[PDB]
């Protein structure tokens, strides 16, 4: 049915010009009514509303952000585009894009799931991931504790799954900090019984996309 | 231009209780107003439009009610899942904008949160740093101290904490901290101990390590 998809996380150099791609299926930017959006949002901030599109071409733009911005659309390729020139460090934020849930009202029914931006002229760098081994000391009564530290990446966001997503529950993949070298860290960890820890082989899946590195670890008591 | 004001800007309730979450727009929009809960990474998710429709997808305990000034969102049955950011956002009118947000936590009994311990991988110290890590997991309330000490003497300026968002299933919080020495400052010392204090229990719990073994 409807969906749609924002083109991957980007790393954009200060003065440089963003270019998002949304990909769209379940509809045509054609037939009369449809219409698709851009909202962003900096981290711990609130929405905003970038420009919009509709099926006739007819285009509308946020009027602080008017002269940096473009959006267009091409049917056949069901991808509409949005264009914003002279990135600042202030532009860092997640993107969205989205249709309009009716043929003139300005509200939205269905969003991709958003991608983030990074204005920055440092360098990617991929993560080194260390294990946080099952001990004794992370095996209180019945259930143990391990993990993987994901460190010394940039930009965000990173990706962390256990055995290529068959493993989801008691994990906690926590929100990354930025240490004084400029580069994110954090630590994902999961909680399974620990008659299990003799079996059951446990890996995690680090996914950075920026940086174009994959990453997988055993997880392994020692 | 027309801006849109939320009020209150936390809440906490209990389940079973009812959310109401007002929005003030600075100029008429008639009834022209939209609601969206935003759960951690997540994108919004849209729950009333003009006003008072409920959107296609929407459990009935969500309503909204108002018209021109002054709009109310209201959650009736509050179960762990209503955890979010809720935000309202004008229609009517050219530039098209949101509320700064209203975030409501689930409350739940008291939990206490087990906690782990975990030494630096060898494989870490060989690139001449150690993260001594200490996990704090699904607890409640929020509110947790911890206490880093190396042979018995306190840490300060050394250590890192990040939270999660509120879990959606059972309201519970974890928190990661992370104690980051050198090597060299690492293997110097015996005993790594992470003291914990947390409302669920009667006396501060530690967790510890005699370095290496």
């Amino acid at each position: 049915q409807v969906t749609l998809k924002e083109s991957g996380p980007v790393l954009v150099k200060p003065t440089e010009t963003l270019t998002l791609t949304c990909t769209v299926s379940g509809f045509s930017l054609s037939t009369y009514g449809m219409g698709v959006g851009w909202i962003r949002q900096p981290p711990g901030k609130a929405l905003e509303w970038l420009a919009h599109i509709w099926w006739d071409d007819v285009k509308r733009y946020n009027p602080a952000l008017k002269s940096r911005l473009t959006i267009s659309k091409d049917t056949s390729k069901s991808q509409v585009v949005l264009t914003m020139t002279n990135m600042d460090p202030v532009d860092t934020a997640t993107y969205y894009c989205a249709r309009m849930g009716s043929d003139y009202d300005v509200w939205f029914d269905y969003w991709g799931q958003g991608t983030l931006v990074t204005v920055s002229s440092a360098s990617t760098k991929g993560p080194s991931v260390f294990p946080l081994a099952p001990s004794s000391k992370s095996t209180s009564g019945g259930t143990a504790a391990l993990g993987c530290l994901v460190k010394d990446y940039f930009p965000e966001p990173v990706t962390v799954s256990w055995n290529s997503g068959a493993l989801t529950s008691g994990v906690h993949t926590f929100p990354a900090v930025l240490q004084s070298s400029g580069l994110y860290s954090l630590s994902s960890v999961v909680t399974v019984p620990s008659s299990s820890l003799g079996t059951q082989t446990y890996i995690c899946n680090v996914n950075h996309k920026p940086s174009n590195t994959k990453v997988d670890k055993k997880v392994e008591p020692k | 231009e027309i801006v849109l004001t939320q009020s209150p800007a936390t809440l906490s309730l209990s389940p079973g209780e009812r959310a109401t979450l007002s929005c003030r727009a600075s100029k008429s929009i008639s009834k022209y107003l939209a609601w969206y809960q935003q759960k951690p990474g997540q994108a919004p998710r849209l729950l009333i439009y003009s006003g008072s429709t409920l959107q296609s997808g929407i459990p009935a305990r969500f309503s909204g009610s108002g018209s021109g000034t002054d709009f109310t969102l209201t959650i009736s049955s509050l179960e762990p899942e209503d955890f979010a950011v809720y935000y309202c956002q004008q229609h009517n009118e050219y530039p098209y904008t949101f509320g700064q947000g209203t975030k409501l936590e689930i409350k739940r009994t008291v939990a206490a949160p087990s906690v782990f311990i975990f030494p630096p991988s060898d494989e870490q110290l060989k690139s001449g740093t150690a993260s001594v890590v200490c996990l704090l997991n699904n607890f409640y309330p929020r509110e947790a101290k911890v206490q880093w000490k190396v042979d018995n003497a306190l840490q300060s300026g050394n250590s890192q904490e990040s939270v999660t968002e509120q879990d959606s299933k059972d309201s519970t919080y974890s928190l990661s901290s992370t104690l980051t020495l050198s090597k060299a400052d690492y293997e110097k010392h015996k005993v790594y101990a992470c003291e914990v204090t947390h409302q669920g229990l009667s006396s501060p719990v530690t967790k510890s390590f005699n370095r290496g073994e």
